DNA sequence: GACTAGATCAGAAGCAGTAGAGCATGCATAGTTTT
């Protein structure tokens, strides 16, 4: 097989599960011209360890390093598969330019489909963003979920509703919890849930979960009859009885 | 025989630069 | 919880690709005019 | 001192070399072949031509001439290089613990006689010329044969005959769970029982923080740049040497080599004649001068005779005393003149007088200078050099005769004429407390050359690839914060009271 | 699981929003020329 | 008879050190051009 022919390759990296004599054995055997120093000629730089010489060819512009797996992917093929941002690991200008047309700034390419172990290298190029607040992330989420219709998943199907409940004594006093009973259970289900559990009564409260306590429900009715916009009374029942469905189940057999 | 190095014998070993150091 | 992860994935690979089939469109269309 | 250094690392290979007390912290093998692979990096850069070597001994494998059992011989007596190192590397873990036991083995018994018997042979080996001959023993185990009392017996010979030959043993104890007796056993086999060395130690030798510290300058031994005749008179005649107590320290030449297989190329240089084309020899070319709108045309014999005064040595031309001396007219770095009684018997008691006698009378030897052959002459002052030690009987400044030259008339320069303004005492004061604030003690072996350190450590990186270069610190740049808290509020009353308001040194 | 959703989901949206501006930039200058 | 081992002399190679030539950096000075 002379798939290798006439082409210049190097290598620098002998920590590795393969020595490098061994990949210059089998180099040699598939027609490439081996070269134990790069230069003008030389068509890549294989080095599969970060050591100082390839930072060295890092630091100077004039060629391009490929992870070793590139050279284990022509042999099991047998065939010259191009390079592709996985395997590179720093491009010349030109390099750089020619996969700027075919490729974004991150691995994904533009004219190609995508399979899971794609999206998972994707995923795990860059680096972090945490430059959002709850409040964005969430209103993004669910700009997303409307515009592509996901609201049929399990999940994520309380996050419109923003839900309360009754484990304070006192309506807006967070110095009398109520800890210690099935409603946190109920309410940490819920969150989980993707329910956006608020612990202050504010005006724009939607639903709100009582439990055996009825005692307080007069309250909750006034309060409902004094804001603007009505909060449907719901028991702790009606959360229990959905989670089998998973669905949100008619709120008239729970006011 | 006092002072000597352990790396190459016959020779004494160099005590380290200290650089200035200030009275 | 074992199953919300690819869940995500497969909506993720879905739009994406609907995405891809978009700008492929356009190019085609443009380059062959 | 003739020879190369011959040094063999022995290293115990039992249960208790494996083991670490507190979860951070080296176990004995780690820290032996961490002192192992900083002799060797020190050797490369300081004496390349000496001979080292490896050994093991408390493994199951084994591999000797004599085909003895539990004895390794992972590296005989060579030259130190970088794969020698990498060999070794692949041992500095915990990960290299487990791929040293795969590869070798431990737990195994073993004898001290058989194990210095492998070592005698391995010196044996060697087909050069060794000055010295040295063992270094790597154990926590103060008693290795507690059970057999021939096999120490037979160690104790066998440490007896190496002593008689000419070996040095010396015991680089590591640390033990109950500490580490030398007085059991060791006493017999070390070359040297020091007083001191003699109760119990709980941590490991000091010997192994000097092998740690790296040394990274060339040392190389005494020898003679020429031995020439001192001629007082046409019949007076003393045979001398003459050396270079400082010389200045250059990076090792680059050489030349072939990207595609990284082997040396050699090179040639040849003149043709650019009509014929051919090859001309030396002896098809002259040399040529313009001066006065003229050609001078002269042979390369000529050329060279032109430089012929004298003979080669020193020719006395009388005395002077020391205070015409200048320190101001340095021109050269300075030589040092030793007797020599190999040429001619007798030197050693004229040159013995005339250092004693210029010692008294304060006086420097002038001379006429002539190294070798086709040199023109220079002139020399021999200032008496007497025989100064430090407290350990240490001796710092040699007895002899220190080579100074001194300038011919074209060696000066003139200066441009510069008006003198002197400074009022104030301003004196000022600058004097300033000096003693920054005062301190110098020594001729306080700075390092920033360049050859860097170039050192840049290439045992390229060499033994490592992550990235160690970064040398600079002595020789100044220390600004810590001078500018010592001087305090000085710099600014001397700035007052010296600069007008508006001057702006730095524009 | 609610630090694995929005991770995800931010990994996510990132890219979407290359893509968009990569196809927005096509279809409105390259057409436009 | 054959053969081996120890000592010694001579030549040669390696290494160190100096000298001489060459290559790049910057500026002094003056000259020339522009306004």
């Amino acid at each position: 097989s002379n798939i290798f022919e006439d082409v210049e390759f190097c290598v620098m990296s002998g920590t590795d599960s393969q020595p490098k004599p061994d990949l210059e054995n089998r180099i040699a055997e598939f027609g490439g011209y081996i070269v134990q120093n790069p230069g003008p000629d030389t068509y890549c730089v294989i080095a599969g360890s970060e050591n100082i010489r390839v930072k060295n060819i890092i630091l100077s512009n004039k060629h391009d390093v490929v992870k070793p797996a590139w050279l284990l992917e022509c042999f099991k093929t047998k065939s010259f598969v191009p390079w592709q941002p996985r395997f590179m690991i720093h491009m010349c200008p030109s390099t750089k330019e020619h996969f700027a047309r075919e490729y974004d700034c991150y691995g994904d390419s533009y004219f190609i489909d995508t399979d899971l172990n794609q999206l998972k290298e994707v995923f795990s190029g860059i680096k972090n963003s945490n430059e959002q607040t709850p409040e964005e992330m969430a209103s993004l989420i669910a700009d997303l979920e409307y515009r592509y219709s996901w609201d049929c998943s399990p999940l994520s199907m309380f996050r419109r509703h923003t839900v309360y409940l009754d484990s304070y004594a006192v309506i807006n006093d967070l110095s009398t919890k109520n800890e210690g009973t099935r409603l946190a259970i109920k309410a940490l289900e819920l969150r989980f849930h993707g329910a956006k559990v608020v612990s202050c009564l504010a005006e724009g409260v939607s639903h709100v979960i009582i439990g055996e306590d009825h005692s307080r429900v007069a309250d909750f009715k006034a309060f409902r009859r004094t804001f603007k916009r009505k909060f449907k009374i719901l028991k702790e029942s009606w959360v229990t009885d959905s989670i089998d469905k998973c669905e949100l189940q008619e709120e008239n057999q729970y006011l | 025989c006092p002072g000597e190095s352990l790396i190459n014998p016959g020779f004494k070993s160099k005590k380290p630069a200290g650089g200035v150091d200030f009275d | 919880k074992e199953a919300l992860e690819t869940d995500l994935y497969k909506r993720f690979i879905l739009v994406l690709n609907e995405k891809k089939t978009k700008i492929r469109s356009l190019h085609n269309k443009l380059l062959n005019a | 001192y003739s020879g190369r250094d011959s040094l063999i690392f022995l290293v115990d290979a039992s249960k208790a070399m494996f083991e670490s007390q507190s979860e951070d912290e080296l176990t004995p093998f780690d820290m032996s072949i961490q002192c192992i692979q900083s002799v060797y990096i020190s050797k490369i850069i300081s004496s390349d031509r000496d001979l080292l070597a490896v050994v093991f001994y408390g493994t199951e494998k084994d591999k000797n001439s004599v085909n003895f059992k539990n004895i390794y011989v992972l590296q005989e007596l060579d030259n130190p290089g970088a794969k020698r190192i990498l060999e070794l590397d692949q041992f500095k873990g915990q990960q290299g613990q487990k791929r040293f036991q795969d590869m070798m083995g431990h737990g195994s018994d073993y004898s001290l006689s058989e194990v210095l018997w492998v070592c005698a042979n391995l010196f044996s080996d060697v087909q050069f010329k060794m000055s010295h001959k040295r063992i270094m023993l790597f154990t926590n185990e103060d008693n290795p044969h507690g059970n057999d009392s021939a096999k120490a017996s037979r160690a104790r010979t066998k440490a007896g005959d190496l002593r008689d030959t000419g070996i040095f043993l010396d015991l680089m104890h590591l640390k033990k769970p109950g500490g580490f007796d030398i007085s059991l056993f060791y006493r017999d086999i070390i070359s040297i029982a020091e007083d001191e060395d003699l109760r119990v130690h709980f941590e490991e030798s000091s010997k192994l923080e000097d092998l740690l510290r790296k040394v990274r300058a060339k040392e190389t031994r005494k020898r003679a740049l020429s031995r020439l005749k001192l001629k007082l008179n046409k019949d007076i005649v003393i045979s001398v040497g003459i050396y270079n107590l400082v010389q200045k320290a250059l990076k090792p030449p680059p050489i030349k080599l072939y990207r595609e297989t990284n082997e040396p190329v050699k090179t040639k240089t040849r003149t043709f004649n650019t009509s014929t084309g051919g090859l001309l020899l030396p002896s098809d070319t002259k040399r040529s001068q313009i001066y006065g709108s003229r050609q001078i045309i002269l042979e390369k014999e000529e050329t060279e005779e032109l430089k012929r005064f004298d003979d080669p040595g020193l020719m006395l031309m009388g005395f002077k005393p020391l205070v015409l001396l200048k320190k101001h007219h340095y021109l050269r770095p300075s030589l040092f003149v030793y007797p020599e009684e190999s040429l001619v018997i007798g030197s050693s008691t004229l040159f013995s007088a005339l250092l004693i006698k210029c010692l008294e009378k304060e006086v420097a030897a002038l001379c006429r200078y002539t190294p070798r052959r086709n040199i023109p002459p220079y002139f020399v002052a021999l200032v008496p050099q007497e025989e100064e030690l430090d407290d350990q009987k240490i001796q710092v400044t040699p007895p002899g005769f220190q080579l100074v030259f001194l300038p011919f008339a074209d060696d000066k320069r003139k200066m441009p004429f510069t008006e003198k303004i002197m400074a009022t005492p104030e301003q004196v004061g000022k600058m004097k407390a300033i000096v003693e604030k920054l005062r301190f003690t110098y020594r001729s072996d306080s700075f390092e050359n920033p360049v050859l350190q860097q170039h050192f450590r840049n290439l045992e990186a390229l060499a033994l690839d490592l992550m990235e270069p160690e970064q040398a610190v600079d002595l020789t740049l100044p220390k600004v914060e810590a001078m500018n808290k010592r001087l305090g509020s000085l710099v600014d009353e001397f700035k007052e009271l010296v600069y007008p308001p508006d001057y702006n040194p730095e524009g």
